[PDB]
């Protein structure tokens, strides 16, 4: 998707 | 570990040059000039995010020249910058060190719209009300940021502290003196802008909000479209045709023009039935055709939305204490300053 950075707690 | 040095000047305070160690380099995004870099600084042990930006030798660079003069608890903080080689030969680019912070808005959004669920609102006021204070704060200084979107809004979900960050568009605006229409991005841009108008104010960084609202409360965008004219469509579909008047405010180049003839959808039936009325009452006036019937950013953190977290008991749903809320400075107030009667709550 169109998202900031490429890790997350939400993936 | 492989440690690197520069020489770098602090984003605040005075001008002397220091030498700055870092350490545990690692991608973590991709920029337009560059990748974005995270790295752990050796004197404190802090996180910080390295963004390239490319050195204009006619030009001081804007976002730098924002960046050095902004301090507030809901923007994010320049530590930091330097100049080096990148990804183009023989260029310079400047390089900005940020502080970091691990998550955003889009992200939190994102997982609850996965999961089919909504935001519960006690978050859509703490992140919505940080955003509103910190346009307050940008805009006392004309400054308009020029591209909100849940992506530039940084957040700690852990505290739930909120940091604008990106000023990459960010602008004095001045009154007659004209402005690129082409800022800003998909489905948040206001109506004036797909217009292409040049003499804007800051209040469309306020309609970008009402879109930002609107997504935390639907759970996608409100006015999704891969061109102005799809965007149009959705933004018709809801708030009905502009009137002549209406878009005499927004562009009067445009005011003779065929658009398609569409009343009004009720606004509380735009969102769920159970999206809270006040949240929707916020909504209707934050995305309005006619720029200067928007609230004020100031005037956005006064409304009864947010009452709930003027209140002397209000907890996280996690039970720790809520951010910082009614530090406001008389920078900040500037706009309207006895809004402090309602902005900063008694036990405060
Ligand atoms: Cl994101």
């Amino acid at each position: 998707e169109n998202f900031r950075f490429f890790a997350s707690r939400y993936c | 570990s492989k440690v690197t040095t520069v020489v770098a000047t602090p984003g605040q305070g005075p001008d002397r040059p220091q030498e700055v160690s870092y350490t545990d380099t690692k991608v973590i995004g991709n920029g337009s000039f560059g990748v974005v870099y995270q790295a752990k600084l050796c004197d404190s042990g802090e996180l910080v995010a390295i963004k390239k930006v490319l050195q204009d030798k006619r030009f001081k660079n804007r976002e730098l020249q924002i960046m050095r003069k902004l301090d507030h608890c809901n923007i994010v903080r320049l530590r930091y910058f330097f100049y080096s080689s990148g990804e183009k030969k023989d260029e310079v680019y400047l390089n900005l060190v940020l502080d970091y912070v691990p998550e955003t808005v889009y992200r939190v959004a994102r997982h609850y719209s996965r999961a089919k669920q909504t935001l519960p609102v006690i978050y859509v006021k703490l992140y919505m009300y940080q955003l509103f204070r910190s346009l307050a704060y940008i805009h006392s200084f004309g400054i308009c940021h020029r591209d909100i979107k849940p992506q530039n809004l940084l957040l700690d979900p852990d505290t739930a502290v909120l940091k604008l960050c990106d000023f990459g568009s960010a602008k004095q605006l001045v009154r007659g003196e004209p402005n690129v229409s082409y800022i800003c991005s998909r489905y948040y841009r206001a109506p004036e802008l797909i217009f292409g108008a040049t003499d804007y104010t800051s209040s469309i960084d306020v309609w970008s909000a009402g879109c930002v609202l609107a997504e935390l409360l639907l759970g996608q965008p409100i006015f999704p479209g891969d061109s102005g004219v799809d965007q149009l469509v959705e933004i018709i579909k809801v708030l009905g045709t502009p009137t002549r008047e209406q878009i005499r405010e927004m562009n009067p180049n445009y005011t003779e023009f065929k658009f398609p003839q569409i009343k009004a959808h009720p606004w509380t039936k735009v969102f769920r039935p159970r999206t809270p009325p006040e949240a929707i009452a916020l909504c209707s006036r934050l995305l309005e055709y006619t720029p200067t019937a928007r609230l004020t950013p100031l005037e956005a953190c006064a409304h009864s939305f947010f009452d709930e977290l003027r209140d002397p008991n209000v907890k996280l749903p996690n039970g720790r204490d809520t951010p910082a809320l009614f530090n406001f400075t008389t920078q900040e107030l500037s706009s309207n300053p006895p809004l402090a009667t309602i902005l900063i709550p008694p036990h405060a």
